[PDB]
């Protein structure tokens, strides 16, 4: 009668550096869905990011979604 | 006796370069020991200073007092500097000896747990060596996270004091030592605030913990509200279990938690306790409309944490909701319940919540709350009355809120808008009739005598 | 840890039963504990008697503190004999020996016993 | 005769082989969650239900395909189990969260019955297995309920059993007899052919999360929050053996080869996310 | 509805309400003061103070003639530690509070706390009947006044009717009609609730 649910509440909005409204489809279609960034650069952000592609939003955690956050804003001082 | 504690210092000195360098080695060690009794001396005379020096000449005599590479050092005379540490009154002796030396190095660590068990083997010193338990609190992660030694970092790999395991052990013997010798009530109840973050991890195995907390915990009260936090630690880490936990939780939550000082706490236990998954919707119904009732004659600084969980639990299962609107069906009982006014099934004082008549109760208690003397309260009401917009209410937003915090949010407002007055005030503030003028006295007038 | 104890019986564990076992305080589990859970815990010491019979210091004294406080557990329910009657037959095993393992002792005691005399010539040497 | 059998964790299900043991067709086209795949008994169609109350069915082939379908959205409230009938092609039940039991059959776009009767929530439910077990159906809730309906006569429960706490887990017996209601730490196997419980067996601290049956319709399987799984007889019911495992366990099946169903391995879903697969070779 | 002075003067109400476990009969009569104060704050604006509330009936099972013993409220019945609690004085009659009581006294006369504490208690019983009057309204009436009826009936009990004098009685017997009464009314009036009627959007 005691299960943990820890990660049950994903599925909601979520705000970002230029968008506040986000939900859940896929951790690239959300890079893609923030304005000014693409398919490809996308998935470069997150093979850099080591974030796992199989994964959605709402499933990852502060210091991750920071990283996310932090890599987005530089681009060059982490390589390209 | 400054020129004593320059002729000491002085002496640590030459007894750590002859160490460091090195029929009459019988004499060459009766100085050391006259030594020990002369820092006795000095550590109950500055102090701090003659600690820095005892410290030192123990790691002289780990270094090199010893014909093998092991740095052995006393572990009698630093259980004879534990007890005249624990044992002297100097508040300030105590906390630079917990800061500068044990909240740094593992080796002091583990030699003071040890010193301790033998201590208190053999209650101003409780409380000293209480407070020092207390002033203990981070706990190391693993073997390699422990990476800093006073003396010899051991090339064993299998030491003990190499071994994170050993240490939590030496703490816990320590730990079972005093509370085997017994605590006082409030020192209990300190214990039982810090228990989950910096005590409970402390121990290799809790299940003593988990005795000794259902005990305080099936002893009823702000102690089992306190126990509680042990409970679920114990839940999540060792996951043993009590019989019937939903049904002793809603025996636990009464009248005085609302205005109790650890609500706070228990608040987010009760969140996460009701975030769980497997509930059902009688249960949770249950303990909403309990904490309605209770709400009924709840602290203002209570409502604004409670309601918008009800938003959340609202959210979280929308079955309870006939609770926030529930439509009579049939025109045979609208004509019944016209007829005669609806009466609560919800059973207040029922025994288990799953049977508890909660569900086809009305929240009646919001709707009534809504008309609060508080505007930020009628609106933290009219947030349930409205709509279910908004996906989530994080409660840290709601949690630490006080009598305090209201007041200095009003004194935090502007130092005065240009506010508004009542006209036509009478002159009968005070007058006890007031006959002539028709106007209804001040009731406080009418049961107040003013002469 | 007595309700710890009483958890790990009532659903047959043995690495609850090996945290318990690890550690005055069995006292006070054992007077802690309840009776149908001391015969189950008589019945699988038992297990324990016969599978590892080192050394004793601490188990032995469990079964005589399980005796004292739930001894009379199992006369208020007496058929289950066979957990005691399994013991029974342990102890008689566990006693063979012992028509000559005092018999051991005193010829090799004096051998022991010579040593720390041609040690007592040596030191002094 | 596959190498096929399906998980749920979150949102998504996973196909996976019995051979190599591996993960072998993820599938994330629920939208919120999915809370039960289950594999019609012929072996090539999958069926699920998420958080938001809709189910999906579709269709796999042997390696990554995800053909959908259907789905269905009626229930407007989460569907926590569905199950295929055992014996025919076409038709399921579903229990939702809400109080509603159904019957679908997968020609229409309505389902074919409906029972109500259970008050908490409903969580669990399925066939009745037996040849003279022809149109039967069990469903446990929240409301310390089972009952059990008729398919001809879409009134209330033929039988209805209450117990003293929320019912976990539901199963019947292969024979065709008997029913085990698994609610809280302790399970009872009822009588069905004459309505009566039979006996109540707890050998647990924390309730049973899940039940199964073994070899040969032989032995039944207990797993508990306690993260104790346990195997009892089916004769005699008493403590055959156990483990224990390092979380409180979610979900467990043992799944077999093939031809006389003998047994390959465990794999239990436990609460910290790992499906740990215990095999057993001849 | 706000005012940056006036209900933060509430919200001091509420502090010293909701707080304050009396250790004293200048406890006592400044927490009457202050409920009679927030009387006058929350007329003909009925909002409602769960504080004045509690407070009541906390100093009502207080003056303790018996013992509070069990079953009575939501409310934490809370010690009175000097046996602040009124005695076999059943002649000492009613009378008005006065602002001499916030003065504390130790040495004080066991008739002036008897006298004292049936005014307290008359006071209380007038205060418990002007809120029940701009009360009736509000339709929790009876979740938040089935306590008073039963701390009402449990002072109407004879081993604390042995200690009140008759105008105690009478005034006791007064209020507990009139909540009766009003608990019928708010009773009868009582409807199940259906808040989101939503009108749906275009």
């Amino acid at each position: 009668s005691l299960v943990s649910g820890e990660k049950t509440n994903f599925n909601h909005i979520l705000r970002l550096l230029n968008t506040n409204v986000d939900g859940k489809q896929k951790v690239v279609y959300a890079l893609t869905q923030i304005k000014g960034v693409g398919r490809r650069y996308s998935n470069l952000v997150c093979k850099k990011a080591d974030v796992d592609l199989k994964k959605r939003a709402g499933e990852l955690t502060s210091e991750e979604l920071e990283r996310l956050v932090t890599i987005i804003q530089n681009p060059l001082a982490y390589k390209i | 006796p400054k020129w004593s504690l320059a002729a000491a210092e002085a002496l640590c000195r030459v007894f750590v370069r002859l160490l460091a360098a090195g029929t009459i080695i019988n004499w060459l060690r009766d100085r050391l020991s006259d030594y020990d009794g002369v820092l006795l001396s000095m550590l109950q005379s500055l102090a701090v200073h003659a600690l820095v020096l005892a410290m030192a000449v123990l790691k002289a005599q780990a270094q090199h007092l010893t014909d093998r590479e092991e740095a052995i050092f006393p572990r009698s005379f630093f259980l004879e500097i534990i007890a005249v540490v624990l044992e002297s009154p100097i508040e300030h002796l105590r906390g630079h000896f917990s800061e500068n030396f044990v909240k740094k190095y593992d080796d002091i660590r583990f030699y003071t747990f040890e010193a301790i068990k033998h201590f208190l083997t053999e209650e101003d010193v409780r409380n000293n060596v209480f407070n020092l338990l207390l002033s203990i609190e981070d706990v190391p992660e693993s073997n390699d996270s422990l990476e800093n030694f006073f003396i010899e970092r051991p090339p064993k790999k299998k030491h003990p004091l190499l071994s994170l395991s050993q240490h939590k052990k030496q703490a816990q013997e320590a730990w079972l030592a005093f509370m085997h010798l017994g605590l006082s009530k409030e020192q209990r109840k300190k214990v039982l605030e810090v228990m989950s973050a910096s005590i409970a991890p402390w121990f290799t195995k809790p299940e003593m913990l988990m005795d000794f907390l259902t005990d305080c915990y099936n002893s009823g009260g702000s102690v089992s509200l306190l126990a509680l936090s042990g409970v679920f630690y114990l839940i999540q880490e060792r996951n043993l279990d009590y019989p019937e936990f939903y049904t002793k939780l809603y025996s636990l939550l009464d009248a005085d938690i609302l205005h109790s000082k650890y609500r706070s706490r228990f608040f987010r236990l009760l969140d996460t306790f009701l975030a769980s998954t497997h509930l059902p919707a009688v249960l949770v119904a249950s303990f909403i409309k309990r904490l309605a009732r209770l709400a009924l004659n709840a602290p203002p600084s209570a409502i604004v944490v409670i309601v918008p969980w009800f938003y959340n639990l609202f959210k979280k299962h929308p079955l309870t909701t006939f609770m926030m609107h529930r439509v009579p069906r049939t025109k045979e009982e609208r004509e019944k319940l016209e007829k005669d006014g609806l009466d609560d099934p919800f059973l207040p004082n029922e025994t288990d919540p799953m049977e508890t008549r909660a569900i086809d109760s009305c929240l009646w208690e919001i709707v009534q709350l809504q008309s609060h003397y508080h505007p930020n309260v009628a609106t933290i009401c009219k947030i349930i009355s409205e709509q279910f917009t908004k996906q989530a209410y994080n409660l840290e937003d709601f949690l630490d809120h006080s009598y305090g915090s209201l007041l200095e949010a009003e004194m935090t407002k502007e130092v005065k808008k240009p506010p508004v007055i009542e006209f036509m005030i009478p002159k009968h503030i005070f007058t006890k009739a007031a006959p002539e003028e028709e106007k209804k006295d001040s009731l406080l007038v009418s049961l107040w005598d003013f002469g | 840890l007595g309700t710890v104890l009483n958890q790990a019986l009532r659903t047959d564990d043995s690495d609850l039963l090996e945290s318990c076992l690890q550690t005055l305080i069995i006292q006070n589990t054992i007077n802690r504990m309840d009776s149908s859970l001391a015969g189950t815990l008589l019945s699988k010491l038992a297990a324990r008697m016969h599978r590892r019979p080192g050394r004793a210091f601490g188990l032995m004294r469990w079964i005589q503190w399980t005796l004292v406080a739930h001894g009379g557990a199992l006369v208020t329910q007496p058929d289950l004999i066979n957990r005691l009657t399994e013991l029974s037959r342990v102890l008689e095993e566990r006693s063979r020996g012992l028509s000559s393992l005092l018999a051991l002792k005193g010829k090799l005691d004096m051998l022991d016993a010579q040593l720390k005399y041609r040690k007592a010539l040596k030191m002094a040497g | 005769t596959n190498d096929l059998f399906a998980v749920t964790a979150g949102p998504r299900v996973e196909i996976f082989s019995i051979r190599k043991r591996e993960p072998l067709k993820t599938i994330g086209r629920f939208d919120s969650e999915a809370h039960c795949g289950e594999i019609r008994p012929d072996g090539r169609v999958l069926v699920a239900g998420e958080d938001t109350g809709r189910m999906q069915v579709f269709d796999v082939g042997q390696g990554t395909r995800a053909v959908i379908l259907k789905t269905w959205h009626i229930h407007k409230q989460p569907v926590w189990v569905t199950k295929w009938s055992p014996t025919e092609l076409t038709t399921l039940m579903s229990c939702s969260d809400d109080k509603t039991v159904r019957l679908w059959d997968l020609p229409s776009n309505d389902p074919t019955r409906l029972f109500t009767g259970h008050t908490d929530y409903v969580r669990c439910g399925a066939f009745m297995p037996g040849s003279a077990n022809s149109n039967l159906l069990v469903s446990g809730s929240y409301d310390e309920t089972v009952r059990v309906w008729d398919a001809r006569a879409p009134g209330g429960a033929v039988m209805t059993f209450k117990h003293a706490d929320p019912i976990e887990d539901v199963l019947p017996l292969p024979s065709g007899t008997t029913l085990l209601a698994a609610s809280g730490n302790a399970i009872s196997v009822l009588d069905l052919v004459a309505a009566k419980p039979l006996r109540l067996i707890t050998n647990h601290q924390k309730t049973v999360t899940s039940l199964s049956l073994a070899s040969q319709g032989r032995r039944v399987v207990s797993g508990s929050l306690d993260g104790h799984v346990k195997v009892f007889e089916t004769t005699s019911w008493n403590v055959v053996a156990g483990a224990k495992y390092p979380s409180p366990i979610l979900s467990l099946s043992v799944i077999t080869a093939g031809a006389s169903h003998d047994d390959r391995h465990l794999a239990v879903g436990m609460q910290s996310g790992v499906l740990s697969i215990r095999t057993r070779l001849s | 509805h706000f005012h940056q002075v006036c209900t933060p003067a509430m919200l001091a109400i509420a502090r010293y309400l909701g707080q304050k476990v009396p250790a004293a009969l200048s406890d006592f009569a400044v927490g009457i003061y202050l409920s009679i104060l927030a009387l006058q704050y929350q007329d003909f604006a009925k909002r409602y103070v769960p504080e004045m509330m509690n407070f009541l009936l906390n100093t009502l099972c207080a003056l303790a003639p018996e013992r509070a013993k069990s079953k009575l409220g939501n409310f934490p019945v809370h010690e009175p530690p000097a046996g602040i609690r009124i005695k076999d004085a059943t002649n000492t009659p009613i009378r008005q509070l006065n602002c001499g009581d916030c003065l504390r006294k130790d040495e004080l006369s066991p008739a002036e706390t008897s006298s004292l504490q049936i005014a307290i208690l008359s006071t209380a019983t007038a205060i418990l009947k002007s809120a029940a009057d701009t009360w009736h309204k509000l339709p929790a009436f009876i979740e938040s006044f089935q306590p008073a009826l039963s701390v009402a009936q449990h002072l109407l009990t004879k081993p604390n009717a042995s200690h009140l004098p008759s105008s105690l009685t009478s005034k006791l017997n007064d209020l507990a009609s009139h909540l009766s009464r009003l608990l019928q009314l708010s009773r009868l009036s009582r409807r199940p609730l259906e808040l989101h009627h939503h009108r749906p959007l275009a």
